[PDB]
DNA sequence: TTTTCCTCGAA
RNA sequence: AUUGAAAGUUCUGUUUCGAAGAAAACC
């Protein structure tokens, strides 16, 4: 798992907030950035990273157009087959799975007779000021090219535990959109459930690596790492990121 | 047992829907009566249920048992908590059904060691002869705080685009900020222990012997709901949550401390307590508090920092 | 001959159980109007010695004449035998020459319950005046006796059975005597009746048959 | 004499039951007809019956009578309100019956030293020379108001559930809330006085010594009915009530005012109170009126504004 | 005797049901007249029964008993109240059916000596001679203030789902939200104290013996009533309470106070308590108030802040 | 705005 | 003081146990 938050500075949608103030509470509408704003950039970059490398990308999906697999007439022109039973559902997401890494990364649903589901391995959020824009960022590597299905085995899983770690890898790479005026970043890497302190207050890197050790041994864990950067002690994010693929 | 009070901040949240209406998703919402200085009024604001809650609970549940070594069921662990109320389910267990009322407790016994959840989160049994088990964790709804003349809360609608390269797209999503607050309830006595009544059966022995460590899985689940892993619409929806104020109790006897509606809820409930020991002849009474907005706490009460640190000492104790 | 009208405002209703499964009357007979005056003078007393018997207080009463009808609408019911008619109203004449005004308008301001305990009844208004011995055609809206011919319709026509004077003394039965009433079975009311009476006593408008 | 009419407010109500069909226990209720612009209907509505408050009624001064010192019956010390009416009352009691009419003021006479509740409360003893007594209190039927063009009242039908163990348990209870009416008269003059024609026999001397403390238990005792003490299935059932309009009206000739049915019933009942003062040469008579529900009263009265005061004054007079 | 009036406040709450429809739960819902200034009205709004307040206070006596070492019955042991209606009860736990009238009261002390259940909260026996107790506490059911214009009150239905991997699961349960108030009534003056009348038989002694525990655990038992430990569906509707106004008047005659309808129902019941005990002849009459909303309340009258210290001064009194 | 379900049991 | 006079259809009982509207989308 890879857990961050991150504090921007930028020098129109519009959202209610509740806001703690010495006299008790305040509501405020603030503007703000939606959550899907977001997500459509690092897919792109993920495309952009897969298709360099080698990696498979879906007929669609090459362009940047992310219906994925939703309508029959998408099925029709990326060339599957539908799914025809529950049993035979696990089946089809192996070929919607060696097809597209966007597929799989950032999940998909497909609606019909035999609907077949799978959700997101990165999760966002809105981005809200602290103006200092801050937010936060979770992705679970441990399921990445992994079939969530419930079901026999199928034939074809061997080339995904081949790809699997170059999909990890491409994953891991795919981040660098995300994070890229930078002003405080917290990334932690576990092997248990986590969330990393918002970034609302300036004192939030102490309170979260605090919290690391003990949650850890709370959750007999066996593996906690972290990474700070204020414009360990990182400069670049691109090190940063050197620093995630090689650990 | 173990009960508390908890207070939360959330915004820019939607966790809990309800059916659809055109392109529009809907955040649920609830009728709360208010007492302002005028009198009394009835207003209508945005909630959470309390079955996200208990789901996120069983599921951490299940994940602990598994890692530990405790049996868990067959359909139980896949993340479906249908537990033994049809008979689809019973078959692929491989449970027989009750015969007689005398059977009951046996059946009981035979659920109670193959999954922790049937033991921790009840179940029940509808047939010739009916089987129920309470639940020993009670939660409740998430309602925002209470306090004052106005509702610190808000709901809204958003408008989101597909894009598309050959337009033949739209749709709202609601979204909603509030100052939530939860109050709970674990009663880790009978825990591992038959809720029917009858003869002794074959089986308990071993029932008794994984008792200290189904507690201690139990009371290591709550750190899930405490740290505020529930919900849907997590993967662009994450919700900025905070905790602003914590009580626990560890009693022998039964006790509800005081919901975190009004700003001073920690000094009642631990006069309460103080009196309510005394008056129902009772012999242990602990106190927890967890304050981060820096409100009136009272004297003669240990004051921790995180959660962690609560799971720890519930653990030893 | 004189005579005087009540108007009555009663609270819940009336029952007068039937001698000898109890049903009950639709209108109260003249017995119970007779005794609902005497209470103005005899109250207090329970028993009396008429010289043979212990009968009643009631039994010197028993030479006036009075009448009685509804000006509303209410139902019976059996559920012993009652008629509701709350808040209704009920006009009684009493026509007599053996008392002056004086002693039957003080005894008719004195009037509290006909029929049992419960039925209870207030007193609206009184007038007293002087009554016109009449032998003609008339349209009468008062209950009177069988004997009494009719020359209209029959179609608004129930028969009862009351009891005479002989009734007042306890341990024996008053005797019986058939009476007609122009009222509608349900709901319950009266209409007027156009007959050629012997002998009626015209009170104001209304002439009140008695034979 | 002292005459009332009252108007209560009740909810969640039954004080009255009657047969029961199945599992289902039934309210009172009595027809009535409503008139229309298109024509009339037959309405059921509850009704509260008038023998439920004589007992009520008399079972309090039963206590009052015991408390300060009157006799009370052996019988009527329990709440068996028989009264001397078969001969095996009697032999209970201990007291021979009435040989032939003469005697028969003498037996009531004892009759009316033993027992208080067989003097306020009347009795009657059948045989071969029959005693009568009429009650000094009477009460008429709880119905309620028939007033304007709608009837409040509702009458509807509720489930309960015995649980158990070993199924093998289920009734159902109507409930009723309406604006009820009543109305009641009381002659205080009458009280321990020999209701039958004869010479004076001995023991009337005490009869007249313990006189006025009769009469003030008579009085104490419409405390227990005008503050809704009265009826049935009151321990699980337990109803709500107020007062809303009384009309109290204390004279020295036979009256009674209008019934609390119309919205104006005080100023009518004060001018027919006027009028037969007038005519029937009456010295004194006084109204006492407590109004909480804002209806028009007139001038001439006395305003109250609870019930013992109303209890007080009574006494006094 | 003890008696009080209580308002709560509560929220997002489903504690009594009734038959469902489809897949819809419904909250029990009855008919009030309420008084606007146009006139007379009738409403449907949700309540509480009545007996579940029963329930929850016996199964409170039932702990203290067993944890102070008072005798309970065997099918009482466990929380089922069939008591001793049926002969299958008397059969398990070891009681002969009494043969005619005059054994009776025999009965009765058995029965008294084997469950304290069956002593504070009566019971019924139907056969041969039926034989009856009424119940020594008295309760009601729970109505929203029927303050003002306007019903402080709200129901609604809300939509739940269960989760499944294939599909082949939808449910909607009805939560409210309201203010309730309820007024309760015991009598320990006659706790331990066989109410059946004839001739003293052996076994009374050890009755006067345990008066005095008798009525302590009785006292005691009320603080799962007035600290809200009832209802049912607790374990995910886990309602949110809050005790607002309460009043105890504990005297030596009968007595009842207002109904906590009104704004002012402290006031007037104070005064009414004072004229009472002149009124009567009483020789004992003390309240206590807890005011939390701050309302009206009077002079000369006792203070309290929380629940414990009304128990705590009703045990020592 | 698209897919899926839309109460079981024992009184 | 009226077919009137005297009368509690009253006591005893939880509608309870359990279940995420979740997955995909640029103003």
């Amino acid at each position: 798992m890879i857990s961050g938050s991150v504090r921007f500075l930028v020098n129109h949608r519009t959202a209610p907030v509740v806001l703690k103030t010495s006299t008790g509470y305040l509501v405020r509408y603030v503007p703000v950035i939606s959550g899907e704003a977001l997500a459509h950039a690092y897919q792109a970059s993920l495309v952009d990273i897969a298709k360099k490398e080698g990696l498979p990308v879906g007929s669609l999906s090459s362009q940047y157009e992310f219906i994925k697999f939703s309508t029959d007439e998408a099925l029709k022109i990326e060339g599957i087959k539908e799914p025809k039973d529950y049993n035979d559902a696990r089946r089809f997401e192996v070929e919607v799975m060696l097809k597209d890494v966007i597929a799989d990364v950032g999940g998909f649903m497909y609606a019909g007779g035999a609907p077949v589901r799978r959700t997101s391995r990165i999760k966002l959020g809105y981005m809200i000021p602290a103006a200092l824009y801050t937010f936060s960022f979770e992705l679970d590597e441990d399921l990445i090219a992994v079939p969530s299905t419930f079901g026999e085995k199928v034939k074809g899983e061997e080339e995904l535990e081949r790809q699997k770690a170059k999909r990890v890898k491409s994953a891991i790479k795919a981040l660098y959109s995300l994070l890229s005026k930078l002003m405080s970043l917290v990334v932690t890497k576990t092997d248990f459930p986590f969330m990393p302190e918002p970034a609302h207050d300036d004192d939030y890197i102490k309170t979260t690596i605090m919290r690391l050790g003990k949650a850890k041994g709370v959750l007999n864990g066996n593996l906690a790492k972290a990474y700070v950067i204020n414009n360990t002690v990182l400069s670049t994010v691109e090190d940063l990121v050197v620093k995630l693929e090689e650990e | 047992m173990i009960s508390g009070s908890v207070r939360f901040l959330v915004n820019l949240e939607s966790l809990n829907g309800v059916e659809s209406i055109g392109n529009l998703t809907k955040h649920r919402t609830a009728p709360v009566v208010l007492k302002t200085s005028t009198g009394y009024l009835v207003r209508y604001v945005p909630v959470i249920s309390g079955e996200a809650l208990a789901h996120a609970y069983q599921a951490s549940l299940v994940d602990i048992a598994k890692k530990e070594g405790l049996p868990v069921g067959s359909l139980s662990s896949q993340y479906e908590f249908i537990k033994f109320s049809t008979d689809e389910a019973l078959k692929i267990e491989g449970i027989k059904e009750p015969k007689d009322y005398n059977d009951a407790r046996r059946f009981e016994v035979e659920v109670m060691l193959k999954d922790v959840i049937a033991d921790v989160g009840g179940f029940m049994y509808a047939g010739g002869a009916p089987v129920r088990r309470t639940s020993r964790i009670k939660l409740g709804y998430m309602i925002p705080a209470l306090r004052g003349d106005e509702i610190p809360a808000q709901l809204e609608a958003q408008f989101h685009v597909r894009f598309s390269n050959k337009p033949v797209a739209i749709f709202n999503v609601e979204v909603s900020s509030a100052l939530y607050t939860f109050s709970f309830e674990l009663d880790e006595d009978l825990i591992a222990v038959p809720s029917t009544f009858g003869e002794k059966v074959k089986g308990e022995e071993e029932l008794e012997r994984q008792k200290a460590k189904r507690v201690k899985s139990a009371i290591k689940a709550l750190y899930s709901l405490l740290s505020g892993n529930f919900g849907g619409k997590r993967s662009r929806f994450l919700p900025s949550m905070k905790l602003m104020s914590l009580v626990v109790t560890k009693t022998d006897f039964p006790f509800m401390p005081e919901p975190a509606h009004d700003d001073d809820y920690i000094k009642t409930t631990i006069m309460r307590l103080g009196k309510a020991k005394g008056v129902l002849n009772g012999n242990l009474a602990k106190a927890y508090v967890i304050n981060n907005e820096g409100i009136e706490v009272g004297e003669g009460v240990t004051v921790l920092s995180t959660v962690e640190d609560l799971v720890v000492k519930l653990e030893e104790e | 001959m004189i005579y005087s009208k009540v108007f009555l405002k009663l609270h819940w209703g009336f029952s007068v159980v039937k001698p000898l499964a109890k049903p009950g009357f639709y209108l109260p007979p003249p017995t119970t109007l007779i005794g609902a005056l005497s209470y103005g003078k005899f109250r207090g007393v329970d028993n009396i010695n008429l010289g043979n018997v212990y009968g009643s207080p009631a039994y010197n009463f028993r030479n006036i004449m009075a009448t009685a009808r509804l000006e509303s609408e209410g139902v019976y019911t059996e559920d012993t035998g009652k008629v509701y008619i709350p808040n209704g109203r009920l006009v009684v004449v009493y026509v007599t020459d053996s008392i002056s005004k004086e002693e039957l308008e003080k005894l008719c301001w004195s009037i509290t319950r006909i029929g049992c305990k419960e039925c209870l009844a207030s007193v609206e208004n009184v007038e007293v005046g002087e009554a016109k011995k009449v032998s003609g055609r008339v349209k009468t809206r008062y209950y009177f006796r069988d004997t009494v011919k009719v020359v209209g319709r029959k179609e608004f026509l129930e028969y009862v059975t009351f009891w005479e004077e002989n009734g007042y003394i306890w341990g024996k039965e008053g005797s019986p005597v058939r009476y007609i009433l122009p009222i509608t079975t349900y709901p319950l009311a009266s209409k007027e009746v156009e007959v050629e009476a012997k002998e009626a006593y015209e009170v104001g408008g209304e002439y009140v048959v008695f034979s």
